[PDB]
DNA sequence: CACCGATCCCCGGGTACCGAGCTCGAATTC
DNA sequence: GAATTCGAGCTCGGTACCCGGGGATC
């Protein structure tokens, strides 16, 4: 059909739909690039790079042909490409197509949808369709390599965890771990601790043994985590870098992910 | 000598040496700043090349020419000089008291001594003869005089009957409002010296109705005098029984004028069968101005000792044969001209620069002004000079050196040399000026109501009128050339020189004295109250005419008297259909609308009658009408019962148009293009009538005239409007009314519907139609139309014929007339707001959308959609043409080069920048930071140029020094400033404006809304963002690889493969 | 002392909601 | 006793007027 075509029917639109479930219009005014692999959802969340992957396996059915694409999110910026996906902006849906229809460097990306009846059909609401041009150029920064070490947590832990960090120039933070597992998040009157070990008291994680302390700067990581609404998951950082970075990736059946620059030892 | 004692100086032993002392060339280098200062004695100097002479010295040479007879009493005239005088051309008419006992040893006849008994009003005729000579007639007669209404004095002040200067006669006038009013006896009261009835007219029992003592001793003379016009050939007779015109004797010389008389008003003659203009001369003067205080840089000031004027421009053409007689250039110390520009004035034919040298400033503002008063120039001009240059000569001559400016004018003394300004006086329009006898005509004004540009500095003016690329002077480069050698000055006096060449030939170009004289003519007005006073005493003196003809009188209200409301209800503008038309669209209107209505029913202050009894023994229809306005039921009788006398007064101002017009078909295209400008100036003084009735607290007005001159117009729109819906709806009525339709009707469904009007015009959108002979045949429609619904003098006239029409708005749309020219009317191309930049991307579209094919087919096609619909689906490939320029743009404005003067914003100021409420407005922000420099501040009507800088840190904290997002009235450099400083300019602001200008035109493509319209220009633009700087930095010290521009696209592709799989 | 009219569109600045977000902690739920 | 919609409670832009002013058009 359409040279670039990215079908989201029912039944992996509820997967879709749940990954925006949690409870945001956070990822609005926010970047798609699109390409093989899928589309990457880029934003910038007080200071802080938020992404959601989408993988090509996310949608039923993904063809993509040309050069990546990059799309503001934000359609005539005040709709958004992404308005669709929320928990119950439009209640009825059932469908929605993405197809990109160009040539490389001017594109352009459609978005329909189609809205449930009875006695399967679908109303497709041309009120609602959006048309986005591909951005034509640009560069974006996106998280590399492996991680070093891996501690993977939960909501409360990770909720605790927060409740550690600071507030201000006032308090940095300090991820740090020691020898044998005691990954622990302390500031001047707030400390955190746990081990990890690869009933209640386990957090998993991989290569635990390479410890460090990595020291966080900015209290906008509390902020940032509430503002996504961030259930637990991934904890990855970052060490073979000049500026350690450390990400942390939400572990329900999405991966929005958020990296913050870590200084040094 | 002279029994009016000479106010100019005619000698000078003693002044005030102000001068630079970069002058002083036997002086240390750094003894060189700031000016001299303090008297010197002797008499002032002036340095011709190798000569010199003092400037008040008349004698044998001369440096400049001279058109004086007297100066200072001694009578410079070849001996035996006795002209005969029998016609001679005026060209302005004075007035002034003269006084009997003044006047022993002047020696006059009788009659004019006794028509001056203790004083009189001697109204002074001032002109030429065939022969060059500069006559000046005195009129004695000739006394003012108002009425008062004979009761309402005799009760409100019991009458029986030094105290002989108030003569009085019981007359039998009739006030002029109503058709009821009944012819009363009234007094009319003699007033001698006018100056007394002024007190006599606000002071004396000011609770009785005075009727015309506002009119003054000119007009008194014009009108008692049947013929007489403020401005033409005249001829001295014979007299009443045989009175001749008394040839005065050169000590009882009033003027500087080479023969005088003392004639009365039946020894002048009109003297009809002359028309040419006479031999007067035009001074086209431009001073320049140097800052000579700690900061020369601040712009100069003429109140400060030191910033002095140095040179002084000065052509002197002949008016008539329109020949540049002598190039003066006065300077301030030594001054070579350079080779190049004496060159290129003996190339094209000019005289040769006589640069006169002087030492201090008041000898060159002596020899300047002793200029004046010796060659004595009917008219000057210049550029500006109302505002800079006779206020900065004025203020220096009257502040700084307390020289008497009531002399030098045409009388000897006790003239008027004044300057006014708006200055917060919330009624002037402009900035007058009152030399006497002598018409400044300064062609700021000229141009700047005959040709729309942003800026009307005198390079723009000169490009875009004369198409001439002058080069600019700064006064910021005046101190640098001067302080250099006697070249540098040299090159100042070029530059000078230069521009008053360029004032003169647009002076030249345009010739205001005649368009002005006309009017002054056929009004009544000397011709500087023309060019000065409004449009009110224009018709306020017509009027008068008649009416004291017609035996009425017209009553005295603003004795009675000392945002944006309006006193009655103006015309309907109906609702456009908008959108693009492809098809047929003639333009009705009526010709001369309110003036056809104003003589088609009768309408008046005479006619009308506000009660039924006054019309209660005329017929009903044919012998009145009645019409509703403003609620109130009036009657205006028609003409056989009373003939309206605003009718008449129309019939001449009507003439006057129609013969300008009948000249356009048979002229050069530059040369109707002024035609097209002077037809436009005679239909406003038609307007004006109309104006001039509904103009509240002005003189003599009528608003239920003027609200049922609207009225009925807005009658005659519907009127149209209905019958053209009725008429004409079906095909077969077109044809049986016009069989030459036949041969018009193209394929598709006819139909013929106003899509529009306006206060007379109805767009008449003929679908069905060809356009070739639509205008053929809307001739004969609007003859059919005028002649079923409409009174004789009232004329609908098929006007243009658009094959495309773009009904933006109510007062905006564009539309390419038939097989021909682009109108646009009032959609931002055409006003004088924006920057070169976006105008000239706004006409780019425009072009696209009616001269490119396939970008019209686009766009009409854009209406077959509801506008929401096009936010989805791709608008038609044929406007792709139409996102190109506006790509074009937004690459072009962010592109470094950017001469600013493409990005210069504009707004007029326009009142006192204290006399606004909402004081945060861009012009104003740039009106302070310009006083604030000491730069030069713009005047009240002036146009204040401005750049919206970027927003920057710097900017910021400098206005809230002064003193999120600023606002654009913050960010309001001016252009001079932010090239000087190189400021940058704010992109942002600019191509939303761009978008913002792009919107508001093609907004009638998407169905009038705005927002789709913003939405769908801003998808052609190519976004673009990038991780901003100090951030990507941060992040490719992560290893954050980059994907997007700078890579090849396996680069990309893959590094989201690895990021994909490393932010799972 | 000075002096044509009205209509009308746009735009900038200024105000007032208004709701749509989120957030915050305090009860309600395991 | 650890979690947790819920409901005030705020902020942060829209969106709607709305008034002055520029400056058109009749
Ligand atoms: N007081 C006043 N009223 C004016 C003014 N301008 C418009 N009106 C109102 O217009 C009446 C008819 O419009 P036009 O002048 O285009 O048509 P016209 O006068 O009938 O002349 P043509 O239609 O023949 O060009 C004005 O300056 N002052
Ligand atoms: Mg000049
Ligand atoms: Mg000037
Ligand atoms: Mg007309
Ligand atoms: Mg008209």
């Amino acid at each position: 059909g359409a040279p670039c075509q990215v079908v989201l029917q029912g039944a992996e639109l509820n997967g879709i739909l749940q990954a925006f479930a949690p409870l945001r219009t956070s990822l609005l005014d926010s970047l798609l690039v699109m390409g093989d692999r899928g589309i990457l959802i880029h934003n910038t969340i007080f200071g802080e790079q938020v992404f959601l992957p989408l993988e090509h396996s996310q949608f039923s059915r993904y063809r993509w042909r040309g050069p990546t694409a990059a799309f503001l999110s934000l359609v005539d910026q005040k709709r958004s490409l992404l308005s669709v996906f929320r928990a119950n902006q439009y209640p009825d849906l059932r469908r929605v197509e993405l197809a990109i229809t160009g040539q490389a460097p001017f594109r352009t990306l459609v978005q329909r949808i189609w809205t449930t009846t009875s006695d399967g059909e679908a109303v497709e609401l041309a009120s609602e369709t959006l048309m986005k041009r591909e951005l034509t150029s640009f560069v974006v920064l996106v998280p590399q390599g492996t991680p070093d070490v891996q501690l993977r947590l939960t909501r409360p832990q990770l909720t605790k965890v927060l409740n550690a960090t600071g507030a201000d120039s006032a308090t940095p933070t300090t991820f740090e771990l020691g020898v044998n597992g005691k990954f622990s998040v302390f500031t001047t009157s707030t400390c955190v601790t746990f081990a990890a070990r690869e009933n209640a008291k386990t957090v998993y994680g991989e290569n635990t043994h390479r410890t460090f302390s990595v020291v966080v700067d900015d209290c906008s990581m509390r902020a940032v985590l509430r503002r996504l609404q961030v259930a637990g998951g991934t904890l990855k950082f970052f060490l073979t870098t000049p500026v350690p970075s450390l990400c942390v990736t939400a572990t329900g059946p999405n991966a929005v992910s958020a990296v913050f620059l870590l200084k040094p030892q | 000598g002279p029994t009016q004692r000479h106010t100019y100086y005619s000698e000078c032993d003693e002044f005030r040496f102000i001068a630079p002392r970069v002058l002083d060339e036997d002086a240390p280098p750094e003894k060189r700043a700031g000016v001299h200062d303090g008297h010197l004695k002797r008499a002032p100097k002036v340095y011709c090349g190798g000569d010199e002479r003092d400037v008040l010295r008349v004698g044998s040479g001369g440096f400049w020419p001279r058109r004086s007879r007297l100066w200072g009493g001694v009578d410079h005239a070849p001996a035996g000089f006795n002209p005969t005088v029998t016609v001679f051309h005026v060209y302005d008419i004075l007035e002034n008291v003269e006084h009997a006992y003044g006047m022993r040893a002047a020696q006059f006849h009788a009659r004019f001594m006794d028509a001056i008994t203790p004083t009189g009003t001697v109204i002074t005729l001032l002109g030429l003869t065939p022969e060059g000579h500069r006559v000046a007639v005195h009129v004695y007669g000739t006394r003012q005089y108002f009425y008062m209404n004979k009761e309402e004095v005799d009760r409100h002040l019991q009458c029986r009957a030094s105290a002989d200067h108030f003569e009085a006669e019981v007359v039998e006038r009739t006030d002029v409002y109503y058709y009821e009013t009944r012819p009363a006896l009234f007094y009319r009261v003699y007033v001698r010296s006018g100056r007394v009835l002024s007190y006599l007219c606000d002071n004396f029992c000011p609770a009785i109705k005075k009727y015309e003592g506002g009119v003054d001793a000119t007009t008194r003379f014009i009108l008692d005098n049947p013929g007489f016009v403020t401005f033409g050939w005249y001829r001295l007779k014979p007299g009443r029984n045989n009175t001749l015109a008394q040839p005065r004797a050169p000590m009882a010389f009033g003027t500087s004028s080479d023969v005088e008389f003392n004639c009365t008003a039946d020894n002048l003659a009109i003297e009809g069968g002359m028309s040419d203009l006479p031999a007067y001369k035009l001074m086209c003067f431009d001073i320049e101005c140097k800052a000579g205080g700690e900061d020369e840089l601040a712009f100069p000031v003429a109140g400060h000792p030191e910033d002095l004027v140095i040179q002084i421009s000065c052509l002197l053409y002949d008016l008539s044969t329109t020949a540049l007689e002598h190039v003066l250039l006065f300077s301030l110390g030594s001054c070579d001209l350079p080779e190049s520009h004496l060159n290129e004035l003996a190339a094209r034919g000019l005289p040769t620069p006589v640069v006169l040298e002087f030492d201090s400033e008041f000898e060159m503002l002596l020899a300047f002004m002793t200029l004046v008063k010796q060659y004595g120039p009917e008219f000057v001009t210049g550029y500006n000079i109302i505002n800079f240059d006779w206020p900065f000569l004025l203020a220096k001559l009257t502040d700084i050196y307390k020289v008497p400016l009531d002399g030098y004018g045409r009388m000897n003394g006790r003239g008027v040399f004044r300057v006014w300004d708006i200055g917060q006086s919330h009624f002037q329009k402009r900035s007058k000026i009152k030399v006497n006898g002598m018409v400044n005509i300064d062609m700021y004004g000229i141009i700047t109501d005959k040709i729309k540009l942003s800026s009307y500095k005198l390079n723009a003016v000169a490009e875009a009128v004369l198409k001439d690329k002058k080069k600019d002077l700064s006064y910021r480069d005046i101190p640098a050339y001067y302080a250099t050698g006697p070249a540098q000055r040299g090159v100042i006096g070029e530059y000078c020189i230069q521009d008053s060449l360029l004032v003169g030939q647009l002076f030249f170009k345009f010739l205001p004295h005649l368009e002005l004289s006309a009017v002054a003519r056929l009004a009544g007005i000397n011709i500087t109250r023309t060019i000065y006073d409004g449009q009110q005493i224009r018709v306020f003196t017509c009027l008068l005419r008649l009416a004291d003809q017609k035996g009425f009188i017209l009553p005295d209200t603003q004795g009675r008297f000392r945002g944006r409301h309006v006193g009655y209800q103006g015309a309907r503008v109906l609702d456009p259909t908008s959108g693009f038309h492809v098809n047929p669209v003639v333009v009705f209107d009526f010709a001369s609308l309110y003036p056809s209505i104003i003589q088609a029913h009768n309408l008046c202050f005479s006619t009308l009658s506000l009660r039924a009894d006054a019309v209660a023994h005329l017929e009903a229809g044919k012998d009145y009408l009645e019409i509703e306005v403003g609620g109130r039921r009036l009657f205006f009788v028609k003409a056989h019962v009373r003939e309206s006398l605003l009718s008449i007064l129309l019939r001449d101002w009507l003439a006057m148009r129609k013969q300008i017009r009948s000249r356009i078909p048979q002229s050069s295209p530059e040369e109707a293009v002024l035609l097209d400008k002077q037809q436009a100036a005679i239909k406003v003084v038609c307007n004006s009538v109309y104006g001039f009735t509904g103009v509240q607290h002005g003189l003599l007005p009528c608003l239920h005239v003027a609200a049922t001159v609207t009225t009925i117009g807005r009658e005659m729109l519907l009127a149209t409007r209905e019958y053209v819906h009725a008429r004409w709806a079906a095909f077969e009525q077109l044809l049986a009314d016009f069989p030459e339709a036949a041969d018009m009707r193209a394929p598709g469904p006819y139909s013929m519907r106003i899509i529009y009007g306006d206060t007379d015009s109805i767009f008449v959108l003929c679908r069905g139609l060809t356009a070739a002979g639509l205008t053929a045949m809307g001739d004969k429609m609007a003859s059919h139309i005028s002649r079923a619904l409409f009174l004789p003098p009232i004329k609908l006239e098929c006007e243009k014929t658009f094959t495309k029409l773009l009904l933006i708005a109510k007062k905006k749309y564009i539309g390419v007339i038939y097989g021909g020219k682009m109108l646009i009317k009032g959609v931002d191309l055409v006003r004088k707001n924006n920057c070169a930049f976006i105008n000239r991307t706004s006409r780019a579209l425009v072009d696209l959308l009616f001269y490119d094919d396939t970008v019209s087919g686009a766009a009409a096609a854009l209406a077959e959609r509801p506008a929401e619909e096009w936010l989805a689906r791709p608008l038609p490939e044929g406007l792709q043409a139409f996102g190109a320029v506006l790509v074009d743009a937004h690459r072009r404005i962010t592109d470094p080069e950017r001469d600013i003067q493409d990005f210069v914003l504009t707004a007029e100021l326009s009142r006192h920048p204290r006399a606004y409420t909402n004081k945060r407005l861009a012009h104003l922000t740039v009106y302070y930071k310009l006083m604030a420099r000491r730069a030069q501040v713009p005047s009240i009507k002036d146009r204040i140029p401005y750049v919206i800088v970027a927003q920057t840190r710097e900017v910021e904290e400098t206005v809230a020094r002064l003193a999120r997002k600023l606002l654009v009235s913050e960010l309001a450099e001016d252009p001079a400033y932010a090239i000087a400083h190189g400021v940058a300019l704010n992109t942002d602001y600019y191509f939303s404006h761009l978008l913002g200008a792009a919107c508001v035109t093609f907004k009638a493509l998407f169905g009038n809304n705005a927002k789709i319209t913003e939405s769908l220009l801003k998808r052609f633009i190519p976004e673009v963002w990038h991780p901003p700087d100090d951030v990507a930095a941060r992040l490719r010290a992560a290893g954050f690889g980059a994907v997007g521009a700078g890579a090849t696209a396996e680069e990309t592709r893959r590094m989201l493969h690895r990021a994909f799989d490393t932010l799972a």
